[PDB]
């Protein structure tokens, strides 16, 4: 079942990336319309797909980033990130 | 008779610069300008420039004055007109072209050689994927990602040339070249035939026999 | 710097009948000095006109030119079956540069014929490369003119198929065209029924070639 | 083999994303300093792997992108890029 993985495989867990730009709503929509989610940062923080997963949206909205965020994060709507669907 | 003749068919990489010789034959070399003119597969035939093959002075159009260079040789009697720098658009066949005027003047062209295909592109050669077209029943080939042309597609070493169409290339967006070559059969003819597309890309030498099969299930 | 516009589109009239075609200048061409050449698919240009009127050696008696100003005019009596190409009129009046104009088709004039349609799934030896490409054939058709739109679940698809036409064909003198819907295999089998739907002057009501993902 | 890839398996070969940016030569030392090759352009230009490749190293030099480069008409051929290692 890894090889119908045509993206990042993790324990079981099939992350498809989407090299398309969209807002946090809109790739959660994007994301539920093929049956996935957003990746979650606490999943990924220290593991090797971190470096695939970089400036790309989570599932708190806040996008996933190598450190914890720098405590001035203000408004995350309105911007297009990519995102992958697992 | 007057000849004028190019080792043409030159796909290069943008960035590069590509030189199309003409050897021309039949009349006084030193007596009249050889003109070059540039045909685009969506713009039409635009005058280029000129040469004087008894001065070496050169008189070039706007969009191509120093971006282009023409030289030539008394001794093998040759006008070279060289494009530096190339880039995506300058894709195009390049005529040479003898006018019939003398000297420093302008008038109808004359004699015209054949022309110089030049596809400018950053691809790389890639041999071809053939994917079957299943089954007046028809069935054909998709050739897919391949680069550069020509590929030559044959069906059955080139038995049946009825009903066959081999469509001209399609460039896509990765930059890769594609086609489809399909023919029209009798449906009498599904079971006791098996159908060959024999596919031959010459840059890349890849020859494939794909067997078009009638769908199964 | 006068511009060479070819009012003809495509000249289409059957063999021998009478072809007319229209080269007009910008501005005034000094001393009449215009061109006509005749270029055969994948040939050089031939010379056929000089000083508006006056024929090359070795060029049938049926070509014809004439105008002035800004209106010249090339004719052909009869249609000969090499006169099927394209034509160009050049100016060399006011020149630098000699410019030349944009070229008219000659086609040729034959009865309405249908479009036979074939729509064709990829095969499976492409549903594993992680593409998709599903292609519709039209076969033997006249006019060109034909308007080919994919339905995926009859939804119209925009910006996802290429389009091919080939030459005249040398026995019935119709066209041939291919259209190829080219998506992801994720796309493919997230959804069932795949449609080709096919306008055209030959038929009555627009023809559905479908299948289902099977 | 594929779970003890932690990267992209595709045919058979694992490619290793590297997030640091180094020139061509750098990249190619650290490919070959870990047993493995930039990726072939070709083997993964018609694949779902470009979205991971983008504008990252290529085994002949020239990076990997989706279209067709239109003008290069730049000499100095010096950029840092992403690389993966095979």
């Amino acid at each position: 079942h890894k090889e119908s993985c045509n993206g990042l495989y993790y324990q079981g867990s099939c992350y498809i990336l989407h090299s398309d730009y969209k807002s946090f709503e809109d790739a959660k929509a994007n994301c539920a319309a093929e049956s996935s989610t957003l990746p979650n940062k606490s999943d990924v923080l220290t593991t090797w797909l971190i470096d695939y997963v970089e400036d790309t949206w989570g599932s708190d909205g806040n996008p996933i980033t190598k450190t914890t965020s720098d405590y001035q994060d203000s408004d995350v709507s309105q911007e297009v990130r990519k995102y992958f669907c697992t | 008779q007057v000849q004028l003749v190019q080792s043409g068919a030159e796909v290069k990489k943008p960035g590069a610069s590509v030189k199309v010789s003409c050897k021309a034959s039949g009349y006084t070399f030193t007596g009249y300008y050889i003109h070059w003119v540039r045909q685009a597969p969506g713009q039409g035939l635009e005058w280029m420039g000129r040469i004087n093959p008894n001065t070496g002075g050169t008189n070039y159009a706007q969009r191509f004055r120093g971006r282009v260079t023409m030289t030539r040789d008394t001794s093998i009697s040759t006008a070279y007109m060289e494009l530096s720098r190339l880039r995506s658009d300058d894709t195009a066949v390049f005529y040479c072209a003898k006018i019939y005027c003398r000297g420093d003047c302008y008038s109808y062209f004359d004699y015209w050689g054949q022309g110089t295909l030049v596809t400018v592109s950053s691809a790389s050669t890639k041999g071809p994927s053939v994917f079957p077209l299943a089954p007046t029943a028809a069935l054909g080939c998709l050739v897919k990602d391949y680069f550069p042309e020509p590929v030559t597609v044959s069906w059955n070493s080139g038995a049946l040339t009825s009903g066959v169409h081999t469509f001209p290339a399609v460039l896509q967006s990765s930059g890769l070249y594609s086609l489809s070559s399909v023919v029209t059969v009798p449906s009498s003819s599904l079971g006791t035939q098996t159908y060959i597309c024999n596919v031959n890309h010459k840059p890349s030498n890849t020859k494939v026999d794909k067997k078009v099969e009638p769908k199964s299930c | 710097e006068i511009v060479l516009t070819q009012s003809p589109g495509t000249l289409s009239l059957s063999p021998g009948e009478r072809a007319t075609l229209s080269c007009r200048a910008s501005q005034t061409v000094s001393s009449n000095f215009l061109a006509w050449y005749q270029r055969k698919p994948g040939q050089a240009p031939r010379l056929l006109i000089y000083g508006a009127s006056s024929r090359a050696t070795g060029i049938p008696d049926r070509f014809s030119g004439s105008g002035s100003g800004t209106d010249f005019t090339l004719t052909i009596s009869r249609l000969e079956p090499e006169d099927f190409a394209v034509y160009y009129c050049l100016q060399y009046g006011n020149s630098p540069p000699p410019t030349f104009g944009q070229g008219t088709k000659v086609e040729i004039k034959r009865t309405v014929a249908a479009p036979s349609v074939f729509i064709f799934p990829p095969s499976d030896e492409q549903l594993k490369s992680g593409t998709a490409s599903v292609v519709c054939l039209l076969n033997n058709f006249y006019p060109r003119e034909a308007k080919v739109q994919w339905k995926v679940d009859n939804a119209l698809q925009s910006g996802n198929s290429q389009e091919s036409v080939t030459e005249q064909d040398s026995k019935d003198s119709t066209y041939s065209l291919s259209s190829t819907l080219t998506l992801s295999k994720a796309d493919y089998e997230k959804h069932k029924v795949y449609a080709c739907e096919v306008t055209h002057q030959g038929l009555s009501s627009p023809v559905t070639k479908s299948f289902n993902r099977g």
